[PDB]
């Protein structure tokens, strides 16, 4: 991999999982069910960040 | 060996006084973490309720060929994908159950009312043989 | 950052090697002086065995945050077993629903037999009403 | 994998919460009645000491496949710790040489 | 706060005894491993030399965005080219730093050469001095 970034050359992976693909074939289907179980744990993480508040942070800092 | 949780190996099998079944004591610790009781028994449960084991640990598959290794994506797609199917199940499985003990309902109605049906309608038959 | 000796934070906190405790330097001096024990564990203790601070040290440090790769690998097996979770409890749920699926099969199986017998014996009492 | 009594593979895994050994359940049968003692410590064991019978039920288990995510978790842990080694022993060099 | 070897927050910190220093348990495992030493010390290390001690553990904030999602594979890939590119930095500077140390070795011996030369100058000299007064 260094032989290959010595050239910047940033490897790629698929990002295309926002475009939200209109009805078409099973790969549709895919991205639609990824998508809603990525949103259900983005649900669980983000409340479960406020559950606490900034308390960490303001451990963090001190 | 034959882990009743998930079915995969254990790697660290434990042994209940009370009961014992496989488990995993993190994820039994984690547990009465978050309700300190039996989930089986109904019962209060304590953290010294488990004796120390020992465990001789397993083996890894270690994928060769380092070839810019991206399909851990896959594999993670292929996570989200089976976990949704098996939700999908769930309620597959709910919906059919709930119908199944609807039409027991009303295949129970209709019993009652065709005994009803019998048992006038052979009151009636005996009585006119008796007359 | 508190010393059970005193109940105080430790101004130039110093850990001893007997047994893992944070401790302040002028008391754990003292109790060193007034004899080789461990004010704790009752343990023979001496000068050497109390640590104090190497921090400064030469490399270069990191946030505290999951933005360094052991701290995201963490994240990403809590992620995972986040779902391995979800994925426990919910076959917990579907093998009880099978369970109790299969006993509403069979009670209802038996029911569907049960309403066949029943309509037969309802025709045969019709017939013999209509025998008159 | 292998008994401390017999040394044959134990299909039952059994172990005595009085002493950490590897035994078998038949042999650990017959030293208790033969002496109702623990070998090891003298120690009393009874037999709900011992592990019960294994309890398969409810498990549907997927064969351990290869292919898995472990793997991946593990070998980009072991990448990190060696390359982070590197730049600790080559940081310590080049202050070294400056 | 930081792990002396790669600079890391270690979450379960360790101190020696030869060289009481802040490092990671898997690391020196790891060490080990390759060579039963401390590099730090050139000695004979074993396992026990290591003493969990208690900390209250660095607490992790989260971003503003790293809830799973896509989020955490574009992490993963920006932390491999970071720690990498890192890395690249630091052997250019390995490179960089001997040549140059050869470099000022070599006009060092040449400074060490003229100074004695010199010096032998100087004493011819000053004798050169010291006889014309006569």
């Amino acid at each position: 991999v260094a032989a290959g970034k010595g050239e910047k050359l940033a490897a790629i992976d698929v990002q295309r999982y926002i475009q939200l693909k209109p009805p078409g074939t099973r790969e549709s289907l895919l991205q639609s069910a990824v998508v809603w179980e990525y949103q259900k744990s983005r649900n669980d993480n983000l409340y479960l960040l406020e559950k606490h508040g900034e308390k960490a942070f303001d451990s963090s800092l001190e | 060996m034959f882990c009743s949780i998930s079915g995969e190996t254990p790697k660290e099998p434990v042994i209940s006084r009370v009961s014992g079944n496989v488990y995993e004591k993190r994820l039994i610790e984690q547990v009465i973490r978050e309700t300190s009781k039996d989930p089986v028994t109904q019962q209060e449960c304590t953290l010294e309720d488990l004796v120390p084991v020992k465990v001789p640990d397993f083996v890894r598959p270690r994928p060769p060929s380092a070839t810019s290794l991206p399909a851990l994506l896959s594999l993670f797609q292929e996570e989200w994908d089976s976990v949704a199917l098996e939700q999908f199940e769930l309620r597959r499985n709910l919906t059919e159950t709930k119908q199944e003990l609807s039409t027991a309902l009303y295949s129970l109605d209709a019993a009652l009312r065709v005994i009803s049906r019998l048992t006038k309608e052979r009151d009636e038959a005996r009585e006119a043989l008796a007359k």
